[PDB]
């Protein structure tokens, strides 16, 4: 994911944490995705794109 | 989970749900107990920060430990902060392994192991005593704090003379508690965090800012070589979405006064089409206020297509208004049968306006998750299109 | 209530005193305010 | 006539908000930690005397 | 008076308050004093070092106060120490030990008795005899698991040490509360002083947080919407004393008006030589009332 | 003010076990509940009274509701027959008539 | 099959407001695989070995 040269910072999370909201396992794979503005880095390349 | 029909008092509903809550604790296990959510939605999650260090001085077990026992106690003070999630790391764990064949050739069982465990580590004191004059009072501690105190422990042992202990049957070391949750930053990996989450209903931008000069302040704490790195700013996207409100509704009175320019070759409506809105706006942001229902995109989508469909009633007036005068430009009290005149072109305007908002309606009966998202940008419109009509009056 | 007082007033006295100092220079202003100011005015 | 005025305003008299006066009066002294039960039934005898 | 100087004994400071000021006053959890910190910790040695190296820098400080670190630890002890190595020669739980320094010489209640519709404790300890005295808990008489013939001090060291006669705590964790008070001045500035003069040039332990908190606080709020109150008030007072007559004259003579007016009021506090309350404001903000009624009903004429 | 008293009683015992045993379980609990300002409570030797402080002007039975959420999930992690008492119901105020 | 094979936590332990799990196990090695179950060594209330 880092790869990309879109995405700024990168979050992986795998299971819950420590509350009562988040129910997941330790198969579920929960990443947060950070984005820079599109003022960088690229031509054309919109959101549905980057996907 | 235990759902309610929607519109239910939160506060109520969650204090029902306790009702039977207490019936239960005896039931289940031993240690293991029932714990009530937290108090925000799914859409409390704000804030999320990872606690990473720039070197490798200080340990995952104990960055874990830095975040349970500081941090997140440190944020929780925060007013609408419900509670201050804690996400991967890894747990610091007393682990006492047993050795079968030490087991076996001593004797003791595991039975009697774990009996031993749950008395070798508690705390007490009986009352006070009257040595001189003033009142002692007197304690005494069985307190595990020690390997050696680990070691320690006696578990079969005679008469005359030595004690076995656990050291004898097993080795006491630290080790990673079974994970639950794994938390990781980029490709450099492994790290331990936490996230932050609003109390239902309560300007997140706020809570956010309030986290961030708490977090600026702390990092003069914190110990050699750890970042708090944002991994998340639910700020951004308000900003982002607010600012871009702040530019279209200005981008309109100027597109509005330009058009206005053109027909009727200058006019002070400059200042009367930007009057009619913010107070056809200022009505909307008086009624969600005492219905109090929020501030999303959609309310604030809401406002802005009103703006546009309440330009006839100022337009129109003008236009009346403007045909009016110009028939004494042909030819107090003068001023007034314009105004008239200006009176004869209103009932029908005023009454198209009022009869614009009832037809909404049926956009309120909708009734899924989604009807109830769109209810906002109705609800800002339905109530702020009234107010217009009375507006277009004032 | 100045006088005596065997149930609370070290309150009522407190904002009861302003308003007999006001009440001896109050009515005197009333009077030297209203002709003086007033020409100087226009 | 306003200087005379404010000559004080800056001084201010003396003292700021009252406490108030209730027919019965509660007494309570800073009286330090550790002592005795009996020690304690004997002062408040002693109190209750003078 | 009279009293105060009647009941005089040593480690008693008198203090006379009313009834239901008082039953109100030790509910109220907070500080009186016009500032005070807070040093949040994970263990209590670290916090409390900070309190004693906080006091200098309050006594240095340009400001008049008295640095109360800690009027608490005035707990006498006396510490059993169970050495665990000892307690196990002897084949006996830390616990069992401690049933000794619980029930014998505590006298922990093992349970009630049911008389109908009431309910006494049954108490079961060793004799007053030998709980009277430190040597008393060394000789302690302990039977073991195996019918031997011990003494707590065999099993543990018994020291006397002086610690907390009390613990308070800041939202789950320990906070120690330094009562720093300056009289009759508007002390906001001090703070600021103090929040940035110990960052540079005094340091700080790892684990720990410094909270400021005092009746400025919720004061400075209190002054903080005031002032945006009499622009807000002046700006109604000024619609509503221009429409009866129109002109801007004469409603600005009266508020020009007004401060003359207060001033009988004031030199009343003369004589008095009186103090002034929230209430002597109460007084001026009514005073301000009638004077400016007495203006309108005059200019009309 | 806006508060919720909890009083829980240890027949005998010391400032450290009094907090390390009872209200060390009472006052973290209590963090989380909802609405809560300031969680500060006074332990000491046999004692131990945690007060929860609302900001001004909330339904009292309200808060003393909120308070209660999460009392329940406490009472079995302090003593045996030691227990946590909500307060009364009455303010500072509310001590009227006493008779010997 | 929970303490020697699971790892139940068997108590957890204070230092000053901070609490750290205990853990009660058979070594690693023994609770490998299947047949490392099967194996389990089991000592009985009659110091049987099985
Ligand atoms: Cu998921």
């Amino acid at each position: 994911i880092m790869s990309v040269p879109e995405v700024a910072r990168v979050f992986g999370k795998t299971g819950k944490a420590e509350t009562a909201t988040d129910s997941a396992p330790l198969e579920m794979v929960e990443t947060t995705i950070q984005l820079k503005p599109q003022e960088q880095w690229r031509p054309g390349m919109t959101m549905d794109k980057i996907i | 989970y235990v759902i309610f029909e929607d519109g239910t008092d939160p506060y109520w509903a969650r204090s029902r749900v306790l009702e039977y809550l207490n019936q239960v604790q005896g039931k289940l296990p031993a240690g293991v107990s029932a714990e009530l959510g937290p108090d925000a939605t799914g859409v409390g999650w704000i804030y999320e920060y990872a606690l990473v260090d720039r070197s490798g001085k200080h340990d995952l077990a104990d960055l874990r430990s830095l975040q349970d026992w500081f941090l997140k106690y440190e944020l929780k003070t925060i007013p609408d902060v419900a509670e201050v999630a804690s996400v991967g790391g890894v747990v610091k764990e007393y682990q006492v392994v047993i050795d079968p064949q030490r087991l076996a050739q001593y004797g003791i069982s595991l039975a009697e192991v774990k009996s031993a465990l749950d008395a070798s580590n508690q705390e007490a004191g009986g009352s006070s005593i009257e040595l001189a004059e003033a009142e002692y009072m007197v304690r005494a501690s069985g307190y595990l704090q020690t390997l050696d105190d680990f070691n320690h422990i006696v578990l079969k042992a005679s008469e005359n003379g030595v004690p076995v202990y656990l050291r004898d049957v097993a080795k006491v070391q630290i080790g990673p508690e079974m994970r639950r949750g794994i938390a990781e930053l980029n490709g450099e990996g492994e790290v331990a965090g936490g996230v932050v989450i609003l109390r239902s209903g309560k300007n997140a931008r706020e809570v956010i800012a309030a986290v961030k000069d708490k977090l600026e302040t702390l990092k003069s704490s914190l110990p050699e070589g750890v970042e708090i790195v944002t991994t998340y700013d639910r700020s951004q996207l308000i900003d982002r979405a607010i600012d871009n409100l702040s530019g279209k509704l200005l981008e309109e009175f100027i597109v509005v006064a330009v058009v206005c320019a053109l027909f009727l070759w200058h006019v002070r409506s400059a200042l009367v089409a930007i009057i009619s809105l913010p107070l056809g706006l200022c009505i909307a942001f008086i009624v969600m206020h005492f219905q109090g229902l929020n501030a999303n995109i959609m309310s604030l989508g809401g406002i802005a297509i009103a703006v546009g469909a309440m330009v006839d009633a100022a337009i129109v007036m003008i236009e009346n208004a403007h045909k009016r005068l110009e028939e004494w430009q042909h030819q107090k009290t003068r001023w007034q049968v314009i105004t008239d005149a200006s009176v004869e072109v209103g009932p029908a305007l005023f009454i198209s306006l009022l009869i614009i908002t009832l037809s909404f309606i049926p956009i309120f009966t909708l009734e899924g998750q989604e009807g109830r998202l769109f209810g906002p940008l109705a609800f800002t419109k339905t109530y702020a299109m009234a107010g217009a009509a009375l507006l277009a009056i004032v | 209530i100045l006088w005596g007082t065997g149930a609370g007033s070290e309150v009522m006295s407190r904002i009861a005193a302003p308003m007999i100092g006001g009440m001896i220079t109050a009515p005197l202003l009333s009077l030297f305010i209203i002709p003086a100011a007033y020409k100087l005015m226009w | 006539s306003v200087l005379t005025v404010l000559w004080p305003l800056n001084k201010v008299g003396g003292e700021f908000l009252p406490q108030i006066n209730e027919g019965d009066l509660l007494y309570m002294p800073s009286t330090l930690p550790g002592i005795s039960a009996a020690e304690a039934a004997s002062m408040l005898q002693k109190t209750d005397k003078l | 008076e009279e009293l105060d100087n009647t009941v005089r004994l040593p480690g008693l400071a008198n203090l006379w308050v009313p009834p239901i000021r008082n039953r109100i006053d030790m509910l109220s959890t907070g500080i009186k004093s016009p500032i005070g910190i807070k040093v949040s910790g994970t263990v209590l040695a670290d916090i409390d070092a900070m309190a004693e190296q906080i006091e200098e820098v309050a006594r240095t400080v340009p400001g008049v106060a008295s640095a109360l670190a800690e009027r608490l630890e005035g707990g006498r002890y006396i510490n059993v120490e169970i050495n665990r190595e000892k307690a196990a020669r002897y084949g006996m739980t830390v616990a069992d030990v401690q049933l000794f320094v619980t029930s014998a010489v505590g006298g922990a209640m093992v349970g009630e008795t049911v008389e109908g519709i009431a309910r006494y404790p049954i108490n079961l300890r060793y004799p007053q005899s030998w709980r009277d005295s430190p040597q008393a808990l060394r000789q302690l008489p302990i039977l073991t698991p195996m019918k031997q013939q011990i003494t707590l001090a065999d099993v543990a060291d018994i020291k006397v040490s002086t610690g907390p006669s009390m613990l308070k705590t800041e939202n789950a964790r320990p906070t120690s509360w330094i009562y720093i008070d300056a009289r009759d001045r508007d002390m906001v500035s001090v703070v600021h002083d103090l929040q940035k003069a110990i960052a540079e040039k005094v340091q700080l332990k790892p684990g720990t947080s410094v909270a400021f908190s005092g009746q400025f606080e919720l004061l400075e709020r209190a002054n903080h919407k005031l002032k945006l109150m009499v622009p807000m008030t002046l700006m109604i007072i000024f619609v509503l004393l221009y429409l009866a007559f129109r002109r801007v004259g004469e409603a600005l003579l009266i508020i020009s008006s007004v401060p003359f007016a207060l001033v009988g009021g004031i030199w009343l506090l003369w004589w008095m030589g009186f103090h002034l309350s929230v209430a002597t404001g109460t007084g001026f903000i009514a005073l301000a009332g009638v004077a400016a009624e007495f203006g309108v009903v005059m200019l009309m004429y | 003010d806006v508060q919720v008293i909890i009083k829980t009683s240890y027949p005998g015992q010391a400032p450290q076990i009094v907090e390390n045993q009872v209200t060390y379980p009472l006052t973290t609990t209590m963090l989380s509940v909802p609405g809560a300002k300031t969680v500060r409570g006074f332990s000491q030797f046999g004692d131990s009274y945690v007060y929860v402080i609302f900001e001004d002007g909330t339904d009292p039975y309200w808060a003393r509701s909120r308070v209660l959420e999460y009392l329940n999930q406490v009472q079995g992690k302090l003593p045996a027959g030691v227990s946590a008492e909500l307060g009364p119901d009455a303010t500072g105020v509310g001590w009227i008539y006493e008779y010997a």
